[PDB]
C-alpha cells in the first residue's frame, strides 16, 4: 500500500532500514519493479526478490550468561547470584525498541560488613560510654540475620585547621579542652581505628581506647570521613561479597563542599584514598569537603548503604539529606546513643526492604522504561523501584531499551544493577544499522557503465556523476538527458511527447 | 559573543602563588586601565605563605607584573595591661581585591589576631584585615572592623553574644558608588555572618601606623540574630550592591548566605540600615544558593536585576536522578519593589562537577544593543573539565537561555579557569568591554578583548511575479528572446569601531529549492543561479546594491509553474582564516528569503 | 560648520556658460554618487539655442 519506505527516497541498506525498523531492503538482483528494495517484508516477499537475499534485521536479546537465583547465601558468597540473568547480548536496528526482564532476589542470610563512623566531638563523649561493649551485642543481634558479620571503626571530628580548631595557647594544640580542666586529644580530621574484622572482641577493645576531641563550630567534618571510608577499600577492608553498611553517628550539622574556603582550603575534594600508613586522613587540611554529588557517586560506585544514625536535633536535616542519596536511611539516635544497636538492626531491615535499580554507563542513545513486578502479579509502570520486600523475597523488572538514530560504534555495553548489591546485569547492545550486502559493495560494477557505480545492495551507488539508472547519467539531474531516454524503443519525442517524463513518471 | 578566543593576554604570577584568585580593574588617574590581581599564597619575606597583590599594567604580550608592597610583618603593641598581636601568616592577602576610584582594597580574610592580657587571652582567631592602598601616592591604610579586646571568658559568660572573633572580614569585598566599603564576614557573630560597612575616606583618615585596635566612627555592622535559621548561615559569603527599593538616594546590599536555614541557602536584599527588604530562599539543599551574587539590568527596563549562583545544584535529569552541575538564577525586579518573587530564569550547567555559577560577572553591553550581558563561569566544566566561561546576552525578557559564546581554558587541567571573573571595562579602549578570567591553579590570568560587532542588514527586492516569456531582453550571447527582470539586494553594515577593510559576501541563490544547473530562473548573464560575490562596505554608511539582470526559462522548458520562486540572499564574512584572526563579528540578520510566483496575461 | 573652503572641486563646462543652472546628486543603485549638472544654454544641433546636461 503506502509503504513509507518506498517514499522519502531510496539509497542503500542504511537509509531504508533507518527510515523504520519495519522497513526491509530486497537487495536481490530481481526485476527493479519486482525489487523496489525499500518496502515492508510482507510486501517484498510477494514480489519475489527474496531468495534469502533480502535484508531485514530482527532485533534480538539473547541471554549470554544466566545462573539461577540462590536462596541461602550462608556459604560460598562468591557463588551466590542475586540477579538473573547476569549478561545479555541485545541487538537493535536504528530507532527500534526492545524489552526484557530481570529477577532480583535478596538472599536469606547474606554476609554483612558494618563500619561504625563515630563523631568524636565533645558532646558525643557520653555516647562513647554506651558503645564500649557494642561489638558483642551487635554480633548477638546480627547473628539472627547473617553468618559472616565483620565490624570496623573510624572516627572523625573536623579539619585540624584554624577556624575550627583552637590554636591558642599552644597547650590547646595538645589539649583543646584545657580550659574546662579536662583532658582531650588533639583535633583529627578522620582516623581509621579498626579494620573490618569478624572478631568483635577487637571492636570492643579498640573502643575504650578512643577519646573525644573538641571543635569550635557546630558543623562537623563528617562527609569527609564518609568519602575517605568509602574510597579506601584496602584500608577499610571492604568485602566485595557482602552487604556493605556504613553507620554514620553524629549530633550536629555537617560541612558540605565549598565550606573549606572558610579555612583557606579551595582545592576541591577528589574521590581518592589519602589515608596513609598512620591511618590518618593526610589531606584533610589541604582539600575541601566533598559535595553531595561526589559523595553519592562514590557511595554507589563502591556499593555502600548509608545509615544516618543522627540525634533528634538534626534528624529532619539528615532526613532531607536522605532524599538526595539513593540507598540511605535515617535513624533517631539518642543523646548518649543508648539504642544504636536497635537502630542498626531496624535500618538494615528497612534497607533490605527496598530494591532500586540503577543504570551505569548507559549510552545516551538508549532510553529505558521500567515496569516493576513486585509481590503478586501487580506491575507498576514507570518507576524502577518497588518497596515492601522482605528477606528472601524475589522481585522482577521489565526493562525496555529504545535507541534513537544509530551510533557509529555499533557495540556498546551498559550495566543494570540493584543499588547496594554487587550482582549486576551487563547488557551488550549491538546496533545492526548496516547490512552484509551494504558491506559487499561493488563500486566497479561493469553492469553500471563499466563500473562507475557502487553495486552495493543490488542498486548501484554512483552519485551525481552517474546518477542514472545504470549509472550512466554523466551529469547531475535530468539535464544531460541520460542515455536510453524515456523514449520507448528510442527515437521518440520527449518520452512519448509527454514533456519531461522524468524516468518512470511518464 | 565577540570575545576573541584566539589572541589572549597571559599575565603570570609566581609559581604556586594562586595568582588569579580574585581580580578587578584599577583605573589610573590618566584613564589608563590596570589589573589588580590577588595572589593569596605568595611567599612572604620570611619564605612563608602570606599573600600579595600585583598591579599588572595593560599590554599586548603580557607577562610578569609588579606587586604592591604592603606590610607583611606580625604586629605587637601592648596597650598598657593587654598585648595586641596580629599574625600575618597564611592570611591570604589577595583573596578579595576591589578597586574604587584611585584606591585598592585587598583583603586578607585569614589574618589572625590575639589579645594577651596576663594569663588570659581572646583566642588567636582569624578576624581578617583589608589593606587599602593608593598606588599613585603610596597612602596605605588598614581596616579590621572585627578586632576586639574582650577576653575569651566574657563571651562564654554571655553565650558568645556579639562574638566577632572569627569574622574573616574581607571574604567578599564590594565598594558602593558613594565610596563605602562593604565587607562580608561569613564567620562573624559565631559563623552567622555579618556586613561591615565604612566610608573609604574615614578608613584612610582613622588609621595610624602602629595602633592595632582602633574604631572607625562612621562604620556600621550587621545585627546578631537568635533565629535558628541563620545559624551557620555564612551570611556574607558573597555581597553585592544595587538599587532595589525605589528611592535612588538609598543604596541596597545583596548578601549571600549559602548555608542559610540548614544548608538550604538564601540571598537577602536589605537597605543600609540592614533591614531585610526581601529574602530569596534556595531551591535544593547543599546547592550553595548564594555562593555568588551579581546585580545588573539584563533586560534593560531601567531596574536592577539579580543573579544568584548555586555551583553545587544537582539537576533532575531523566537518566541521572541527581547530577551535580550548578545553576544560575535570574530574578527580574518589577515595579512595586517589594514583589520580587519566583525566579525568572534558571540557567543550568552541563558538565558533571563543573560548578556552573561559581562566578557571575556582569559584562556590561558586550554586544552594544541596549541590553546587559553577563558571564557565568564553570571552573571545572567543559568536556575535559579544564574550565569554561559562558557568555549570556541580554534581551527584553530575561536574557538568552543559550551561551552566545563559550571560552575554554588555555591552561592545563586543575587550573580553576573561571574561578574569578571581572568585566564591563574597556581595557584596550576600543569601545567594547573586555573580560579578565583568573586561573589561580596555573597562577595566571587570561585577558579577552571584545572585537567589534558588525550589525548587518539585508534588503533583497524582487519587483513582482513575472510571466515565463515576455520576450524582453534577449538571452545572453543570442538573438533568442526570453523574459528578463532585475534582482537588487542592498546590504548594510553598521557598527562601532568597524575597520576600513570590511567586505561582506552576498550569496544570491535563484530558486534554491530546485537543483542547480537547470533552475527555473537563471541570470541574464552567466546564467548561474547561485552567484556569491564580494560586496565591500569598509566604511560606507550607504548600503551597496549591484543590480543584476535575470532570465526566466520558457513556459514549456520549466514544468513546475506552481512552486514558489524563492530567492536566497546570504551575507557572510570573507575567508579571513587565511590571514590573522577574524577582525570582526558579523552578528545580526545576514540571511533572508524572498518569494514570488508566476503571473499570467502580463 | 565643517565644510572645507580652502580646497574645492571645480568642474568646467561649455564656453557658452549656463553650466550650473541646476544640478543634483545621481545616486547609483550600486551606492555610488555622481553630480549631474544641467547646462541649459549649450550649442544646438547647428549652433542653435538649446540646452544640454553633463554627468560629472
Ligand atoms: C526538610 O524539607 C522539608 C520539605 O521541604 C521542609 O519542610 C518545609 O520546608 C519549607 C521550606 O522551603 C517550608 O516552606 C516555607 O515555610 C515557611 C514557614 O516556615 C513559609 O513562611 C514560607 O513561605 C514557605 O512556605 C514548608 O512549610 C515546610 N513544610 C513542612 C511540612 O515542614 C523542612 O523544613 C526541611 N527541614 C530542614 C531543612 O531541616
Ligand atoms: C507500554 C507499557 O505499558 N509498558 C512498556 C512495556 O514495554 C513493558 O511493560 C515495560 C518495559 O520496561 O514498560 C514499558
Ligand atoms: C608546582 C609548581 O608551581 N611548580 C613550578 C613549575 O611548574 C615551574 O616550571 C617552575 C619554574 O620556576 O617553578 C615551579
Ligand atoms: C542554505 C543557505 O543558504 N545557507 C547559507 C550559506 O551561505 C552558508 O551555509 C552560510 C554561511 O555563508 O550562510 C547560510
Ligand atoms: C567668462 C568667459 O566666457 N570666458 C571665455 C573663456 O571661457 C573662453 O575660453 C575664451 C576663449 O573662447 O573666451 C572667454
Ligand atoms: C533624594 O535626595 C535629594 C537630595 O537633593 C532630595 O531632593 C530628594 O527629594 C530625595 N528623594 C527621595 C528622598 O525620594
Ligand atoms: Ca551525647
Ligand atoms: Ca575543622
Ligand atoms: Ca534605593
Ligand atoms: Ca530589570
Ligand atoms: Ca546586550
Ligand atoms: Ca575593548
Ligand atoms: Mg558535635
Amino acid at each position: 500500500g503506502p509503504n513509507i519506505c518506498t517514499t522519502r527516497g531510496v539509497s542503500s541498506c542504511q537509509q531504508c532500514l533507518a527510515v523504520s525498523p519495519m522497513c526491509a531492503w530486497c537487495s536481490d538482483e530481481a526485476l527493479p519493479l519486482g525489487s523496489p528494495r525499500c518496502d515492508l517484508k510482507e510486501n517484498l516477499l510477494k514480489d519475489n526478490c527474496a531468495p534469502e537475499s533480502i535484508e531485514f534485521p530482527v532485533s534480538e536479546a539473547r541471554v549470554l550468561e544466566d545462573r539461577p537465583l540462590s536462596d541461602k547465601g550462608s556459604g560460598d558468597s562468591s557463588q551466590v547470584t542475586q540477579v538473573s540473568p547476569q549478561r545479555i547480548a541485545l541487538r537493535l536496528r536504528p530507532d527500534d525498541s526492545k524489552n526484557f526482564s530481570i529477577q532480583v532476589r535478596q538472599v536469606e542470610d547474606y554476609p554483612v560488613d558494618i563500619y561504625y563512623l563515630m563523631d568524636l566531638s565533645y558532646s558525643m563523649k557520653d555516647d562513647l560510654w554506651s558503645i564500649q561493649n557494642l561489638g558483642t551485642k551487635l554480633a548477638t543481634q546480627m547473628r539472627k540475620l547473617t553468618s559472616n558479620l565483620r565490624i570496623g571503626f573510624g572516627a572523625f571530628v573536623d579539619k585540624p585547621v584554624s577556624p575550627y580548631m583552637y590554636i591558642s595557647p599552644p597547650e590547646a594544640l595538645e589539649n583543646p579542652c584545657y580550659d574546662m580542666k579536662t583532658t582531650c586529644l588533639p583535633m583529627f580530621g578522620y582516623k581509621h581505628v579498626l579494620t573490618l574484622t569478624d572478631q568483635v572482641t577487637r571492636f570492643n577493645e579498640e573502643v575504650k581506647k578512643q577519646s573525644v576531641s573538641r571543635n569550635r563550630d557546630a558543623p562537623e567534618g563528617g562527609f569527609d570521613a564518609i568519602m575517605q571510608a568509602t574510597v579506601c577499600d584496602e584500608k577499610i577492608g571492604w568485602r566485595n561479597d557482602a552487604s556493605h553498611l556504613l553507620v554514620f553517628t553524629t549530633d550536629a550539622k555537617t560541612h558540605i563542599a565549598l565550606d573549606g574556603r572558610l579555612a583557606g582550603i579551595v582545592q576541591p575534594n577528589d574521590g581518592q584514598c589519602h589515608v596513609g600508613s598512620d591511618n590518618h586522613y593526610s589531606a584533610s587540611t589541604t582539600m575541601d569537603y566533598p559535595s553531595l554529588g561526589l559523595m553519592t557517586e562514590k557511595l554507589s560506585q563502591k556499593n555502600i548503604n548509608l545509615i544516618f544514625a543522627v540525634t533528634e536535633n538534626v534528624v529532619n536535616l539528615y532526613q532531607n539529606y536522605s532524599e538526595l542519596i539513593p540507598g540511605t536511611t535515617v535513624g533517631v539516635l539518642s543523646m548518649d546513643s543508648s539504642n544504636v544497636l536497635q537502630l542498626i538492626v531496624d535500618a538494615y531491615g528497612k534497607i533490605r526492604s527496598k530494591v532500586e535499580l540503577e543504570v551505569r554507563d548507559l549510552p545516551e542513545e538508549l532510553s529505558l522504561s521500567f515496569n516493576a513486578t513486585c509481590l503478586n502479579n501487580e506491575v507498576i509502570p514507570g518507576l524502577k523501584s518497588c518497596m515492601g520486600l522482605k528477606i528472601g523475597d524475589t522481585v522482577s523488572f521489565s526493562i525496555e531499551a529504545k535507541v534513537r538514530g544509530c551510533p557509529q560504534e555499533k557495540e556498546k555495553s551498559f550495566t543494570i544493577k540493584p543499588v547496594g548489591f554487587k550482582d549486576s546485569l551487563i547488557v551488550q547492545v549491538t546496533f545492526d544499522c548496516d547490512c552484509a550486502c551494504q558491506a559487499q559493495a561493488e563500486p566497479n560494477s561493469h553492469r553500471c557503465n563499466n563500473g562507475n557505480g557502487t553495486f552495493e545492495c543490488g542498486v548501484c551507488r554512483c552519485g551525481p556523476g552517474w546518477l542514472g539508472s545504470q549509472c550512466e547519467c554523466s551529469e547531475e539531474d535530468y539535464r544531460p538527458s541520460q542515455q536510453d531516454e524515456c523514449s520507448p524503443r528510442e527515437g521518440q519525442p520527449v518520452c512519448s511527447q509527454r514533456g519531461e517524463c522524468l524516468c518512470g513518471q511518464c | 559573543l565577540n570575545l576573541d578566543p584566539v589572541q589572549l593576554t597571559f599575565y603570570a604570577g609566581p609559581n604556586g602563588s594562586q595568582f588569579g584568585f580574585s581580580l578587578d580593574f584599577h583605573k589610573d588617574s590618566h584613564g589608563r586601565v590596570a589589573i589588580v590581581v590577588g595572589a593569596p599564597r605568595t611567599l612572604g619575606p620570611s619564605q612563608e605563605e602570606t599573600g600579595g597583590v600585583f598591579l599588572c599594567p595593560w599590554r599586548a604580550e603580557g607577562g610578569q607584573c609588579p606587586s604592591l608592597l604592603f606590610d607583611l610583618r606580625d604586629e605587637t603593641r601592648n596597650v598598657g595591661s593587654q598585648t595586641l598581636q596580629t599574625f600575618k601568616a597564611r592570611q591570604g592577602l589577595g583573596a578579595s581585591v576591589v578597586s574604587w576610584s584611585d584606591v585598592i582594597v585587598a583583603c586578607a580574610p585569614w589574618q589572625h589576631w590575639n589579645v594577651l592580657e596576663k594569663t588570659e587571652e581572646a583566642e588567636k582567631t582569624p578576624v581578617g584585615s583589608c589593606f587599602l592602598a593608593q598606588p599613585e601616592s603610596g597612602r596605605r591604610a588598614e581596616y579590621s572592623p572585627c578586632r576586639g579586646n574582650t577576653l575569651s571568658r566574657i563571651y562564654v559568660e554571655n553565650d558568645f553574644s556579639w562574638d566577632k572573633r572569627y569574622c574573616e572580614a574581607g571574604f567578599s569585598s564590594v565598594v558602593t558608588q558613594a565610596g563605602e566599603l562593604v565587607l562580608g564576614a561569613p564567620g562573624g557573630y559565631y559563623f552567622l555572618g555579618l556586613l561591615a560597612q565604612a566610608p573609604v575616606a574615614d578608613i584612610f583618615s582613622s588609621y595610624r601606623p602602629g595602633i592595632l585596635l582602633w574604631h572607625v566612627s562612621s562604620q556600621s555592622l550587621s545585627f546578631d540574630s537568635s533565629n535558628p535559621e541563620y545559624f551557620d548561615g555564612y551570611w556574607g559569603y558573597s555581597v553585592a550592591v544595587g538599587e532595589f527599593d525605589g528611592d535612588l538616594n538609598t543604596t541596597e546590599y545583596v548578601v549571600g548566605a549559602p548555608t542559610w536555614s540548614w544548608t538550604l541557602g538564601a540571598v537577602e536584599i536589605l537597605d543600609s540600615y540592614y533591614q531585610r527588604l526581601h529574602r530569596l530562599r534556595g531551591e535544593q539543599m547543599a546547592s550553595y544558593f548564594g555562593h555568588s551574587v551579581a546585580v545588573t539590568d539584563v533586560n534593560g527596563d531601567g531596574r536592577h536585576d539579580l543573579l544568584v549562583g548555586a555551583p553545587l545544584y544537582m539537576e533532575s535529569r531523566a537518566d541521572r536522578k541527581l547530577a551535580e552541575v550548578g545553576r544560575v538564577y535570574l530574578f527580574l525586579q518589577p515595579r512595586g519593589p517589594h514583589a520580587l518573587g519566583a525566579p525568572s530564569l534558571l540557567l543550568t550547567g552541563t558538565q558533571l562537577y563543573g560548578r556552573f555559577g561559581s562566578a557571575i560577572a556582569p559584562l556590561g553591553d558586550l554586544d552594544r544593543d541596549g541590553y546587559n550581558d553577563i558571564a557565568v563561569a564553570a571552573p571545572y566544566g567543559g568536556p575535559s573539565g579544564r574550565g569554561q566561561v559562558l557568555v549570556f546576552l541580554g534581551q527584553s525578557e530575561g536574557l538568552r537561555s543559550r551561551p552566545s559564546q563559550v571560552l575554554d581554558s588555555p591552561f592545563p587541567t586543575g587550573s580553576a579557569f573561571g574561578f574569578s571573573l571581572r568585566g564591563a571595562v574597556d581595557i584596550d579602549d576600543n569601545g567594547y568591554p573586555d573580560l579578565i578570567v583568573g586561573a589561580y591553579g596555573a597562577n595566571q590570568v587570561a585577558v579577552y578583548r571584545a572585537q567589534p560587532v558588525v550589525k548587518a542588514s539585508v534588503q533583497l527586492l524582487v519587483q513582482d511575479s513575472l510571466n515565463p516569456a515576455v520576450k524582453s531582453c534577449v538571452l545572453p550571447q543570442t538573438k533568442t528572446p526570453v523574459s528578463c527582470f532585475n534582482i537588487q539586494m542592498c546590504v548594510g553594515a553598521t557598527g562601532h569601531n568597524i575597520p576600513q577593510k570590511l567586505s561582506l559576501n552576498a550569496e544570491l541563490q535563484l530558486d534554491r529549492q530546485k537543483p542547480r544547473q537547470g533552475r527555473r530562473v537563471l541570470l541574464l548573464g552567466s546564467q548561474q543561479a547561485g552567484t556569491t560575490l564580494n560586496l565591500d562596505l569598509g566604511g560606507k554608511h550607504s548600503p551597496i546594491c549591484h543590480t543584476t539582470m535575470a532570465f526566466l526559462r520558457d513556459e514549456a522548458d520549466f514544468r513546475d509553474k506552481l512552486s514558489p520562486i524563492v530567492l536566497s540572499l546570504n551575507v557572510s564574512l570573507p575567508p579571513t582564516e587565511a590571514g590573522m584572526a577574524p577582525a570582526v563579528v558579523l552578528h545580526g540578520d545576514t540571511h533572508v528569503q524572498e518569494q514570488t510566483r508566476i503571473v499570467l496575461d502580463c
